[PDB]
């Protein structure tokens, strides 16, 4: 039948994490999101020009 | 007990990961539609264009969506799904394989069942003996005492009919395996180089610094990954459709010239004579 | 595909047009021969000339040929790599196990 | 006398356009409910097996066991 | 409800059902007795792919010109055939079991699913009109537009290939036929006949003892003249063969029949002599009939109709267009091949032609009542019951579709019919306002059939000329004038 | 390597992925078709039947 | 039952109707001018927005920048108040051999500098007044917007 | 591996013949049809074949005689 063993329930803590290297973080592609969010937002909201007066 | 035959199914995270792939299709809104329209109108002209077009659109957009979720939305299955062979053989290749058999399946089936009655194709077949051989003997060839070996003949003729539908399967499998190998090996090699560099820098902490930069390296690797995978996806699509043309769609070339009509306002009928 | 395709096409055209040349040479009178009168009563000829008929009769003939003879052909192809192989003696059933009085 | 090729609406004319819009924007609404649910489903998840695990979670689908 | 309301009359309906079956059996016996001695044999023919039969009205829809039958009796025949079609759910308990009664209950729920016996009316015309106004016009009004769209998209093709598939000379006629619900202007049937330009020239090869000959208007005129002269057969056959050899020489000077240079058709040349059978320069072997002298040219009595429909043919229509045409004509369509639905459509077409012949024998449209003409137009599928047209408009509509169906082409027939089923609904209550002009009225005179109309050039449409403005119009329309004034 | 495996060739988990994906695709097809083209607006605006009248004089 | 003289009455009715239609349909909605709809056009500029309400803006030849002056390159957005009107100025096509900078009062101006526009001294003021561009100080160009000829349908002649 | 469409004939080369509707004059060939009692005897033979090949299920053979 359905089961829910206690082996899956284990302690958890962020202190025990090995973590990532600088290279793995660069390969995680977060910095690309960081740049390209602003890029695409800028392109979209800059395509639509408002009216103006030339001084 | 004896009658109990038990089977184990390995079930994981499927529902919530598969829902967002279809939900994203409203956002993408078939951006590849123009490209696939151009290619389909290059390769074939028939009333059933829209069918195959829509099919290819669905397949390609699913590929694109999965790839982008594999690059960006990294959770659970979205990472493995492009590194797995089952996805590359059944989730992308099988649909493209069965698409022409689902659009022009009537014509292909009739063609195959006519090719089981194997015969020599004559251009400008104004011959009479060809017709008598085809009706009386069944074929142009000599069919004397082939019933003696009919058991193999059936299946061999079946293969003889589908031999010109088999290279499509071969090319689909080949390019699916190619994409799987490309993704897997490039990811593995890149990660291996990363780990060796980190071992060198961990053993030499004068170098364990953001030596290229926090964003420079990441942006460059992002561009490298996306450029390479975009090239690979464009290759897999362009080649899939060009080989679809050159292998399956040249069968359906039926050019009808336009003949001017003259008897518009009057038609001869059975009552005109009888 | 191979580059011998035009060679095979030439040979096929050779045999086909030579058979037609033979039929032209012998001319009429084939219906009076004994071969024709037997082919009229031969089921191989009936099946072979029904195959090329319209109305799905090509599919019918092919599927009938499959269902009848192609299964034995598949078994034959499977047994080609079995004929040369060492096999054990057949454990023939003693036909003793199964009998049981009714109650 | 009325104008031709005009008539009152019927049930087989389908829903109105505003109703079709309300049908269209329901996936877009459920998006906001499901993407956070996706993130929560991933974050509040626990692995199912370990090197020490003597048992594995079983889910009898039809209650045959 | 209607279930119990129809169950109340279910006992009284079986006797009427059996009486109708007896009438149908007698009528079919009579009709087939006439058909088996006056009608030719239309052989079965298979489509381009040679797997399923194909059907065309020119060969299969025969009209018994001289049928001793009343128009109402033929209406009874067709309506009872449809009732036999509607009686099919009675087989569900005899194939599924005692639980196959719920399908019969669903059958008995709606009165439109049912045959004549469950109706309170008595006359066949009133009964048919009740059935139409209750169920049939509504079912047709929700298939008409989508069938019109399928016909459009069958001509113009799919996926932006109009520059490769459409013709630039039929463009204005196409627009006038398919977009007249935008303008509100009436349509000319000749502009719908212009759609046949997508097809080739329809030919008729008469088979002789030597060669086939293409039929022409001249040869047909001569044969009709000889048939009208009522001569002895020894002179009739002689004159026929004289005209036949004359036409043979004419086409031999023209360059052979039209079929020789048409893709998909062709006449073989003399057979070749292979190898040593070739006797020097004579590489050919003429047929046996080459020995026969040309003066003995006689018609075998065999004919070959070739519509040459390269874009219009019912084979290339598809799984959907045929089903929708049968829905629009209220025919059976579910779970059958396009060949069987084609035959059903051709049988309906033949029925309409025979009904036209019987009306012309009975004195045209004006001899009919208002309800009878309404029911006829409903059968022809050119009127919807939410219109309330005039008698002259109804007669003109009938004449239009009668001439159009005389050409024996279902595609243009459906293109014409679907134009009368494009109705809209407004979102506001005040709009559309009550009109100020009277209802649209016409006459049989307004229909121009006796005059040719060239296809209007693209983006250069021409106005419509009334037939009355033509010269000698009072002479040409004198029959219709006498019929209307009388 | 992990993906080099015969177990991952006929993975039932990915087969369930494909099943759910295309069932939802089938469910949401009629919403993907709900994009409007402006071609019949053009045809209504630009289609002009000949409105000139006949005048024998 | 419809004489020919009664037609022009119907024509008058339909002319009245279509004129009541066209007098409405002749109107059209112009471009939107709400700043809330276009604030992200300024948010996404290549430079941060300068909320300038004090000091002066000056043009001076290219070279060394005075320390303390805020450069105003092409693409620079400046929120100001001009003659009581809250406005955004986007710099476009600064002339060559010259550059423009915001000089706060703490910053001394260099030689050969030209004050393009200046602000008054109002430290106690909560709502600043901004500037006052006099005639000759700034050449403001209104777009001409030449309304072309109204599209008239050709009347066909009737002899 | 395998062939291509470029290496084979088309679905228009095969099945190149469009449709032609043959018609033949009525001389009286489908008249005076004999064997008026053919289908009655055919149905009788069919029912006879079904009766000889009929087998009712007799569960009484499974009765507990023992
Ligand atoms: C947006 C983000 C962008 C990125 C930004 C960057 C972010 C940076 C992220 C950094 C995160 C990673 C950093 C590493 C943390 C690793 C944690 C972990 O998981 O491992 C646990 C790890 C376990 O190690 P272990 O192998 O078990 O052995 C550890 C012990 O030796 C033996 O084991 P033990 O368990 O017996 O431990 C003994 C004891 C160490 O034994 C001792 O030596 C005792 C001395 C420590 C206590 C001193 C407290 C008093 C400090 C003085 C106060 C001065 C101000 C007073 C005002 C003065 C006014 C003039 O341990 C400790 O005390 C642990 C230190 C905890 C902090 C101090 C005590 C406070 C605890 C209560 C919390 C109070 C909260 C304060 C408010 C916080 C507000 C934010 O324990 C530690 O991490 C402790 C190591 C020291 C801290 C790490 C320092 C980094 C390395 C060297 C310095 C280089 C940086 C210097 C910069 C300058
Ligand atoms: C389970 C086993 C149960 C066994 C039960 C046996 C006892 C129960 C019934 C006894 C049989 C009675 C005789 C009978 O039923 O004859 C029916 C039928 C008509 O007999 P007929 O009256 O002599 O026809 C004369 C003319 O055709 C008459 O012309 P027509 O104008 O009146 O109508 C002609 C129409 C037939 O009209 C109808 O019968 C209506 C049927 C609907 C009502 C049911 O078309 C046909 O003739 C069908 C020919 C089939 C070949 C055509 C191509 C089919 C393509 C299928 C789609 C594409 C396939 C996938 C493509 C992808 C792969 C490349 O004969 C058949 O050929 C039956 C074939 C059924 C199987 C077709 C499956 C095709 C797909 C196979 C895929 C590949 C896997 C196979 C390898
Ligand atoms: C359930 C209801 C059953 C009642 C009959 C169904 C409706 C009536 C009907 O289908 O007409 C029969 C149909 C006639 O079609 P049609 O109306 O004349 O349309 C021809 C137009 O020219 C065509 O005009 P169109 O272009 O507008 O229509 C195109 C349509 C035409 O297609 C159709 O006709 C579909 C019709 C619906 C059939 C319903 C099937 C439902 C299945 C659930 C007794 C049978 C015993 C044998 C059973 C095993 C086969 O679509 C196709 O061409 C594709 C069809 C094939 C789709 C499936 C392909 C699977 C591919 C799998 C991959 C293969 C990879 C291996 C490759 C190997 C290397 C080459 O003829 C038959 O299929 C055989 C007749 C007797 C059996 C029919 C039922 C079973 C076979 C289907
Ligand atoms: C093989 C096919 C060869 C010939 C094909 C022609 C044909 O069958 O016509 C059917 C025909 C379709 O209509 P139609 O011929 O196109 O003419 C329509 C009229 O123009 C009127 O058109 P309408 O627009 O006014 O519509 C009338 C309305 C109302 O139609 C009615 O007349 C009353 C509704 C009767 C429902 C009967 C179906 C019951 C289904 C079983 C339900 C469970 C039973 C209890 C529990 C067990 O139609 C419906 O609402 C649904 C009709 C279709 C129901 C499905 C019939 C299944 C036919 C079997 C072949 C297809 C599966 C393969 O069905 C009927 O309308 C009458 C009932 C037919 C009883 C036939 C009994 C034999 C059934 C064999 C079962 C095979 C099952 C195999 C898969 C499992
Ligand atoms: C999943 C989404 C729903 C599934 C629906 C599929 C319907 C299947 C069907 O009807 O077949 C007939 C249909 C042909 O029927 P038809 O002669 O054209 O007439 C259409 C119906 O009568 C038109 O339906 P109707 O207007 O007569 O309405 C009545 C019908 C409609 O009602 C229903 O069928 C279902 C009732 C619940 C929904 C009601 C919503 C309102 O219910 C019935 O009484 C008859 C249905 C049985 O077959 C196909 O078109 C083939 C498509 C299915 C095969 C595709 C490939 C399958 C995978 C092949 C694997 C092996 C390849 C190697
Ligand atoms: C299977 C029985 C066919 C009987 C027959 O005439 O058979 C006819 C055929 C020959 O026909 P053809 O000469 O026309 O090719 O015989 C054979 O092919 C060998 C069948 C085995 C015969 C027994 C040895
Ligand atoms: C028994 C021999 C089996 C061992 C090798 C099989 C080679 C078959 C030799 C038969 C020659 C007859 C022609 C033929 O088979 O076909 C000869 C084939 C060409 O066949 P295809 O054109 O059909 O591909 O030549 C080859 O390229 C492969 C043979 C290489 C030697
Ligand atoms: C134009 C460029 C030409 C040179 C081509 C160079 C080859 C480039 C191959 C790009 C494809 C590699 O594909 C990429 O692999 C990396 C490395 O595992 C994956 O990266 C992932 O795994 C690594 C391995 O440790 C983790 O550290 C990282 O956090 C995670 O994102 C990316 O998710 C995947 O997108």
């Amino acid at each position: 039948p359905s089961t829910s063993p206690a082996d899956k329930d284990v302690p958890m803590s962020i202190l025990h994490t090995h973590g990532l290297s600088y290279v793995n973080w660069c390969m995680s592609l977060a910095p690309g999101l960081l740049v390209f969010e602003g890029f695409f937002r800028a392109r979209y909201y800059r395509s639509r020009v408002p009216p103006s007066r030339t001084v | 007990m004896l009658n109990s035959n038990i089977y184990i199914i390995i079930y994981g995270g499927i529902i919530m990961y598969s829902i967002m792939i279809i939900i994203q299709m409203f956002l993408y809104n078939f951006s590849n539609k123009i490209y696939i329209e151009v290619e389909i109108n290059k390769y074939i002209l028939s009333k059933n264009n829209i069918d195959i077009y829509w099919i290819i659109c669905n397949c390609t957009i699913i590929i694109i969506i999965t790839t982008l979720n594999h690059i960006i939305n990294k959770i659970g299955i979205y990472n493995m799904i492009e590194y797995n062979i089952c996805y590359w053989l059944i989730g992308t290749g099988l649909g493209l394989y069965i698409s022409p058999f689902i659009v022009f399946g009537y014509k292909f089936f009739v063609y195959i069942m006519d090719l089981n009655n194997y015969s020599l194709n004559i251009y400008h077949n104004n011959n009479k003996m060809n017709d008598i051989q085809q009706i009386y003997n069944g074929t142009n060839y000599n069919d004397t005492m082939i019933f003696f070996i009919k058991d193999i003949n059936n299946i061999f003729t079946i293969y003889r009919s589908i031999n010109f539908f088999m290279n499509w399967l071969y090319q689909m499998i080949y390019y699916g395996v190619r994409m799987w190998l490309v993704f897997v090996l490039h990811s593995f090699s890149l990660g291996s180089f990363g780990e060796l560099i980190t071992v060198i820098t961990d053993n030499n902490l004068i170098f364990n610094v953001f030596y290229i930069g926090l964003l420079g390296l990441g942006f460059i690797l992002y561009l490298i990954v996306i450029f390479y995978l975009g090239i690979q996806i464009y290759v897999y699509i362009s080649f899939s459709l060009s080989f679809l043309h050159s292998t399956i769609l040249l069968f359906l070339v039926n050019y009808i010239p336009h003949y001017n009509n003259k008897s518009i306002f009057n038609t001869f009928t059975n009552k005109s004579i009888y | 595909s191979s580059p011998l395709v035009p060679v095979w096409n030439d040979l096929r055209a050779l045999q086909v047009f030579t058979s037609q040349e033979y039929m032209q040479k012998r001319g009429p009178g084939f219906t009076n021969t004994l071969e024709y009168k037997l082919s009229c009563l031969n089921p191989v000829k009936w099946y072979d000339m029904m195959k090329v008929m319209p109305g799905g009769k090509a599919f019918v003939g092919t599927a009938l040929g499959l269902a009848l003879f192609g299964g034995w052909g598949v078994e034959f192809v499977k047994n080609i790599s079995v004929m040369t192989k060492e096999k054990p003696p057949i454990d023939w059933n003693n036909e003793k196990l199964g009998h049981l009085t009714r109650s | 006398v009325p104008v031709a090729n005009f008539r009152p609406k019927k049930p087989w004319d389908g829903p109105w356009g505003i109703q079709i819009s309300q049908k269209k924007d329901r996936p877009f609404i459920a998006m906001w409910i499901l993407f956070p649910l996706l993130l929560v489903d991933h974050l509040t998840r626990e692995y199912y097996a370990y090197w020490h695990s003597s048992k594995v979670p079983v889910t009898d689908v039809f209650g045959d066991f | 409800t209607a279930v119990v309301k129809n169950l109340a009359k279910l006992p009284a309906a079986t006797s009427q059902i059996l009486t109708n079956v007896s009438k149908l059996q007698t009528f079919h016996g009579l009709l087939e007795e006439r058909r088996d001695k006056y009608a030719p044999l239309a052989y079965h023919t298979y489509d381009n792919l040679k797997q399923k039969t194909t059907w065309h009205p020119i060969a299969h829809a025969w009209v018994d010109e001289g049928l001793p039958v009343s128009k109402k009796e033929y209406n009874e025949y067709c309506w009872l055939k449809k009732d036999m079609q509607r009686l099919l759910p009675l087989a569900s308990p005899f194939v599924f079991g005692i639980y196959g009664i719920l399908p019969l209950a669903v059958w008995l729920s709606n009165d439109g699913y049912l045959p004549s016996a469950f109706s309170s009316k008595k006359d066949i015309v009133s009964k048919k009109l009740e059935w139409y106004s209750s169920y049939g016009d509504d079912l047709r009004q929700q298939v008409g537009p989508m069938l019109q769209h399928r016909l459009k998209r069958h001509l113009r093709g799919t996926l932006n290939n109009e520059h490769r598939l459409m013709l630039d000379e039929v463009t204005e006629s196409y627009k006038e036929i398919f977009y007249s619900h935008y303008t509100g202007q009436l349509r000319d049937v000749r502009k719908c006949a212009h759609l046949r330009l997508y097809d080739g020239t329809s030919t008729v090869l008469l088979l002789t003892n030597k060669e086939p000959v293409e039929l022409t208007s001249e040869l047909l005129q001569k044969w009709n003249a000889i048939k009208a002269a009522k001569l002895s057969p020894e002179e009739e056959k002689k004159a026929r063969n004289e005209a036949l050899i004359e036409a043979y020489k004419e086409q031999e000077l023209h360059g052979g029949p039209h079929v020789k240079h048409m893709q998909g058709y062709g006449i073989p040349a003399d057979t070749p002599l292979l190898g040593e059978n070739a006797k020097g320069d004579q590489y050919t072997q003429p047929p046996e009939s080459a020995s026969i002298p040309l003066e003995q040219l006689e018609w075998t009595g065999d004919t070959v109709f070739i519509p040459a429909e390269y874009r219009t043919e019912m084979e290339d229509w598809g799984r959907e267009l045929t089903k929708l045409a049968n829905q629009f004509l209220l025919l059976p369509w579910r779970f059958v091949s396009n060949a069987w639905n084609q035959r059903r459509l051709v049988s309906w077409f033949e029925e309409i032609l025979q009904e036209d012949a019987l009306i012309a024998k009975e004195g045209g449209v004006q001899a009919l009542s208002d309800d009878e003409l309404k029911v006829a137009l409903l059968d022809r599928a050119v009127i919807r019951c939410d219109e309330e047209l005039t008698r002259g408009d109804m007669e003109a509509r009938y004449k239009e579709i009668s001439w159009l169906m005389s050409l024996r082409n279902p595609f243009i027939v459906l293109a014409w019919q679907t134009g009368y089923y494009r109705s809209t609904y407004s979102p506001e209550d005040d709009l559309p306002e009550a009109s100020i002009l009277p209802k649209l009225n016409r006459t049989v005179l307004d229909v121009d059939v006796h005059n040719e109309l060239a296809p209007d050039h693209p983006e250069k449409p021409l106005p419509r000329v009334h037939p009355a403005l033509y010269p000698n119009s009072h002479l040409a329309l004198a029959k219709e004038v006498a019929v209307l004034a009388k | 390597l992990i993906p080099v495996s015969l177990v991952d060739l006929i993975n039932i988990n990915i087969i369930f992925y494909i099943l759910l994906l295309y069932t939802l695709l089938l469910f949401f097809i009629p919403l993907f078709l709900a994009s409007i083209n402006y071609t019949y607006h053009y045809i209504y605006k630009y289609y002009n039947y000949n409105y000139n009248f006949i005048n024998n004089n | 039952d419809v004489p020919i003289e009664k037609i022009p009455e119907h024509a008058n009715v339909l002319l009245k109707k279509i004129d009541a239609c066209l007098e409405i349909l002749s109107k059209d909605i112009g471009e939107v001018t709400d700043a809330e709809a276009h604030e992200m056009y300024f948010e996404t500029s290549k430079f941060q927005i300068l909320h300038i309400y004090t000091g002066c803006v000056a043009s001076f030849p290219e070279g060394d920048v005075p320390p303390g002056a805020v450069e105003c390159l092409p693409g620079q957005v400046i929120r100001t108040k001009v003659n009581g009107e809250d406005v955004m100025l986007e710099i476009d096509e600064v002339d060559p051999g010259y550059q423009v900078c915001w000089f706060k009062p703490d910053v001394p101006l260099p030689e050969n500098a030209e004050i393009l526009w200046s602000y008054p001294y109002e430290p106690t003021a909560a709502l600043p007044t901004g500037t006052t561009w006099e005639e000759g100080q700034a050449n403001v160009l209104i777009p001409a917007e030449p309304t072309p000829e109204a599209a008239v349908w050709p009347p066909t002649p009737v002899t | 591996m395998g062939g291509k469409a470029s290496e084979a004939v088309t679905i228009a080369f095969r099945f190149p013949h469009r449709t032609t509707f043959l018609v033949k004059q009525n001389v009286g060939q489908k008249l005076n049809k004999g064997h008026q009692t053919f289908w009655q005897l055919v149905a009788g033979g069919w029912l006879f074949f079904l009766l000889i090949n009929r087998t009712s299920f007799k569960p009484k053979l499974a009765a507990p005689k023992v």
